[PDB]
C-alpha cells in the first residue's frame, strides 16, 4: 500500500418492487321462448389474480466500534 | 305441485324424481363439462350469475322448464 485515507464509511440501500395484475372476463347468453314456454342460458367466466413483492435492504458500516457500527447498521 | 328431477349430486342420467317443495317453481338442468345437474329450481334462479356462482363452474349450459319431470339430459345439447 502507498496511499491512505483513514475514516469511516456508512452505506445504505433499499429497493422495493411490487406488482399486481388482475383480470376477469365473462361472456353469456340467456334465451327464452314460447310456442309451453322454455328458458335456456349458457356462458363462461374466467378470473385471475397475481401479486408480487420484493424488499431488499443492505446496510454496512466500516468504522470505529462494534456497538455503534451495529447500532448504525440497524437504525440510521 | 311442481315435479322435477332433483338428484342429490351431479348425475349424468339423473333418475331421482320428486315433487318439489313450495320453494321451487321450475325444473333446472345444467351441463357443466363432466357434470350434469337436475334440480328443483326457480325461473328467477335460472340466471347465469346464479347458476355459475352456486355451481362454482367456469363453463356451462343450462335450461329451465315448467312441465313435470321435464329437466333431463337430452334437453341440453351443450
Amino acid at each position: 500500500i502507498t496511499s491512505g485515507s483513514m475514516g469511516g464509511i456508512y452505506e445504505y440501500i433499499l429497493v422495493i418492487d411490487k406488482a399486481k395484475m388482475e383480470s376477469l372476463g365473462i361472456t353469456s347468453r340467456d334465451i327464452t321462448t314460447c310456442f309451453h314456454c322454455k328458458k335456456f342460458g349458457g356462458g363462461k367466466t374466467e378470473r385471475a389474480r397475481k401479486a408480487m413483492a420484493v424488499e431488499d435492504i443492505i446496510s454496512r458500516v466500516r468504522g470505529g466500534s462494534s456497538g455503534w457500527s451495529g447500532g448504525l447498521a440497524q437504525n440510521r | 305441485m311442481l315435479q322435477c328431477y332433483n338428484c342429490p349430486n351431479p348425475t349424468a342420467d339423473c333418475k331421482t324424481a320428486v315433487n318439489c317443495s313450495s320453494d321451487f317453481d321450475a325444473c333446472l338442468i345444467t351441463k357443466a363439462g363432466l357434470q350434469v345437474y337436475n334440480k328443483c329450481w326457480k325461473f328467477e334462479h335460472c340466471n347465469f350469475n346464479d347458476v355459475t356462482t352456486r355451481l362454482r363452474e367456469n363453463e356451462l349450459t343450462y335450461y329451465c322448464c315448467k312441465k313435470d319431470l321435464c329437466n333431463f339430459n337430452e334437453q341440453l345439447e351443450n
